[PDB]
Formats: C-alpha cells, sequence, structure tokens
C-alpha cells in the first residue's frame, strides 16, 4: 500500500518561515508529481503546491505564491515545503498528496493523501490550563439525572486530555472540542450526567493533562 | 481558479437510503472531477475519479455521473461505514474543492436536556467569571442557545462548541459559555440561558441567582 | 505550459 508520512508541524510566530517534511513508502516515489494540500474548518480544503516527479516544474496556489517552495530528494523518497512569511491564514492540517499515478487520462488531479502535519501559527506562549469545577446549584437539581464538569481555561497549544476518575467513568463524558477564545487561548469543558443519587457516595474527579506544558491536574468537582 | 460550489451542506440519512449529493463547478471541466470521503481526524480517501470511475477497493454502491458543470455522486444503500464528509474537487485548471457534504444519522427527534454551570468560587478569585450552558444529548443538530442577563439578551460573549454525533445513540451535545469579567459578573442578579429546538414545545429557559 | 499535464515519469519512457 501507499504510504505518506508527514512532520515538520508546529507552532510558529507570523513572519516566521518552517520547513515540513512527508516521507514516501509502497511506491516508486521518484517517478510521481506530488502535492500538498492544507485544511482549514473555516476554508474547507485548498491546493498548495504541485512538484514534477524530477523536481524540475512547480507551481503555486496564488497566496502562498513568493512565499512557499516546494521540493523533493528523489534519494531520500522525501518530499518538502518550506515555508516562510507565515501569516494567520496558513494556520491548517498540512497534507502530502500523491499525483494521481495511472495514464489513461491527460489531465492529472490526485489520489492518496497523508495523514496530515498540524501547523498554528500564534504569537502565543506555551502555558497549562485553568482548571475549574462545573457544578449546578443544588437547590434547583431536578429530574434524577445530574449534570458535573470540568471547565479546562486558558491553554496553549492544543491538545489537552480529560479523563473521569482516572478512567473508570467513561459512559455517558462529553469532552467537548476546544474553541480559540479572543485572547488566543483555548478552551473546552468536559462534562458527565450521573445519577443525581450518587453524589453522596461517588467521589468525581477530572483527571486534565497538558503536554506541552508539562502540566497534570486532578481536580475533584463538589456538590455545590 | 475555478469555483466549486457543493450542495447539500449537510444531508441526513438511514442506513438503506440513497443520497445524492451535487457539485457545480463555475466554468467547464469536462470530466475533469474527483469525489473523495473524508472522517474526523482521518485522511482523505479517494472514491471516484474523472466523474464516474469507481476507484480499486471502492465499493460499488458509490457512483459518479456528470460532464461539463454539474456534476452527482450517488450512495445507494447508504452502509453505517458511509457517514462521513463528502467533497469534489476539479483537477481541469489547478485544483480546487467543493465545501463539504456532511452525511449524517438520521434517528428520531430527542430533545436537549438543559444544564446551567454558575462560575466558580475559584474562577471568581482570579477575575474572571464563565457561566456555562450544556443542551446534553439532542437531535437534529439545530438548536438556538441565547443568554439572558437580569432578563436582558447578550451578544458576543458566548462561544459554543458542539460534539460529533454520538456513535450508540446518534445525538448531539452542545456547550454555550459567557465569559465575563468578576467586576461585571458581580453587576446582575440572574444569569440564564434560554434553548430553542424542534423537541421543545417552546423554549426552555435554565437560569440562577447570583448567590443563591 | 499545463500545471494539469502527466507530472510523472512518461508512461512510455
Amino acid at each position: 500500500q501507499v504510504q505518506l508520512v508527514e512532520s515538520g508541524g508546529g507552532v510558529v510566530q507570523p513572519g516566521r518561515s518552517l520547513r515540513l517534511s512527508c516521507v514516501a513508502s509502497g511506491f516508486t516515489f521518484s517517478n510521481a508529481g506530488m502535492h500538498w494540500v492544507r485544511q482549514t474548518p473555516g476554508k474547507g480544503l485548498e491546493w498548495v503546491a504541485i512538484i514534477w516527479y524530477d523536481g524540475s516544474i512547480k507551481y503555486y496556489g496564488e497566496s502562498v505564491k513568493g512565499r512557499f517552495t516546494i521540493s523533493r530528494d528523489n534519494s531520500k523518497n522525501t518530499l518538502y515545503l518550506e515555508m516562510s512569511s507565515l501569516r494567520a491564514e496558513d494556520t491548517a492540517v498540512y497534507f502530502c498528496v500523491r499525483a494521481y499515478s495511472g495514464s489513461l487520462y491527460d489531465k492529472y488531479g490526485m489520489d492518496v493523501w497523508g495523514q496530515g502535519t498540524t501547523v498554528i501559527v500564534s504569537s502565543a506562549s506555551t502555558k497549562g490550563p485553568s482548571v475549574f469545577p462545573l457544578a449546578p446549584s443544588s437547590k434547583s437539581t431536578s429530574g434524577g439525572t445530574a449534570a458535573l464538569g470540568c471547565l479546562v481555561k486558558d491553554y496553549f497549544p492544543e491538545p489537552v486530555t480529560v479523563s473521569w476518575n482516572s478512567g473508570a467513568l467513561t459512559s455517558g463524558v462529553h469532552t467537548f472540542p476546544a474553541v480559540l477564545q479572543s485572547s488566543g487561548l483555548y478552551s473546552l469543558s468536559s462534562v458527565v450526567t450521573v445519577p443525581s443519587s450518587s453524589l453522596g457516595t461517588q467521589t468525581y474527579i477530572c483527571n486534565v493533562n497538558h503536554k506541552p506544558s508539562n502540566t497534570k491536574v486532578d481536580k475533584k468537582v463538589e456538590p455545590k | 481558479d475555478i469555483q466549486m460550489t457543493q450542495s447539500p451542506s449537510t444531508l441526513s440519512a438511514s442506513v438503506g437510503d440513497r443520497v445524492t449529493i451535487s457539485c457545480r463547478a463555475s466554468q467547464t471541466i469536462s470530466t475533469w472531477l474527483a469525489w473523495f470521503q473524508q472522517k474526523p481526524g482521518k485522511a482523505p480517501k479517494l472514491l471516484i475519479y474523472a466523474a464516474s470511475s469507481l476507484q480499486s477497493g471502492v465499493p460499488s454502491r458509490f457512483s459518479g455521473s456528470g460532464s461539463g458543470t454539474d456534476f452527482t455522486l450517488t450512495i445507494s444503500n447508504l452502509q453505517p461505514d458511509d457517514f462521513a464528509t463528502y467533497y469534489c474537487q476539479q483537477f481541469n485548471s489547478y485544483w480546487t474543492f467543493g465545501q463539504g457534504t456532511k452525511v449524517e444519522i438520521k434517528r428520531t427527534v430527542a430533545a436537549p436536556s438543559v444544564f446551567i454551570f454558575p462560575p466558580s468560587d475559584e474562577q471568581l478569585k482570579s477575575g474572571t467569571a464563565s457561566v456555562v450552558c450544556l443542551l446534553n444529548n439532542f437531535y437534529p443538530r439545530e438548536a438556538k442557545v441565547q443568554w439572558k442577563v437580569d432578563n436582558a439578551l447578550q451578544s458576543g460573549n458566548s462561544q459554543e462548541s458542539v460534539t460529533e454525533q454520538d456513535s450508540k445513540d446518534s445525538t448531539y451535545s452542545l456547550s454555550s459559555t459567557l465569559t465575563l469579567s468578576k467586576a461585571d459578573y458581580e453587576k446582575h442578579k440572574v444569569y440564564a440561558c434560554e434553548v430553542t429546538h424542534q423537541g421543545l414545545s417552546s423554549p426552555v429557559t435554565k437560569s440562577f441567582n447570583r448567590g443563591e | 505550459p499545463d500545471p494539469n499535464a502527466n507530472p510523472n515519469v512518461d508512461p512510455n519512457a
């Protein structure tokens, strides 16, 4: 099977440069045209650049022309994307994609995609989250089901991982996708529903891990 | 440099259904159109190439048609593995993509259970107040959440987040988070979120009084 | 030049 594995993503400040790599196996890389394509939630899929099998011809998307350089090293089965003058628009998942390999057609698209590598263009500094309990008012609860959770606020960059009771509580857990707050820092919540009758017999602890800052927080969520 | 208009943006289907997705090019592209499938966190996968050619290993229930400017992907006898997002791509003049079509699971209407969480004392001591409203386990995805402070409608100080459709019960959950300074939080008494959803006979408001 | 022409080895090579 064709395999494409990208690397080099991470956090980079506006105006700076970064190089992505893509290592190919399972086909004759030196015979294949290759692409970069990037993805954002708000703009979708956007072609970035193509390079001919032998590196002799290159084309670029209009908005990266003059800022990005595509290159390859056939002796190493590796494709590169050098990015410079980085802008907010450039934050994305970057995919390596092989040009369509068959020869029945004289116009060419693309076939196999890599797994992607994430590029975050941001001026924010690495920061671990503040973790706050989510407990509804004890005076207004009703219906036999209780909701509780943890607010995981003001961290950078993604990701955080959350468990409950060290993994012993999985059913009814919803850990929401993070949102990028106005500050440039991320925030999310993790909630869980449990029997209202269980708040007096079962301790609930959210375990919050943030590897970029080397932070672990365990927060007991107390009935209010 | 060709604009691809894909429709619809979302559609709901059941196992066994026949699904059609359209894609219109802003200029003629002959048969140079491809269809890709993508699941969350994963890479796109080529299904159909050159408008109608089923690629190797792709189930025969996928088919494509069209030439010129109008193209259609059809999924017959929709299976559990087919719930995903689909993209068209023209490869006549450089490479551009449609906006995507999310094919999600149809189920019966389920109203949200609505909960409201006041800010914690720990957070208030730090100078900020976040109020969280939770809409749990509802279907369909479309919901309206409005914040009220002393019965005045709020704007621009809330962010929403939504889960992917649940693999077991096919529902969604959603959070809305209102952020205020500690000082502004302490200026007002009643904090409320009002929820409108097809499964509710009328909008439901959950609220609390600051300090209760 | 055509950016969408064959960017692979010539199939008749």
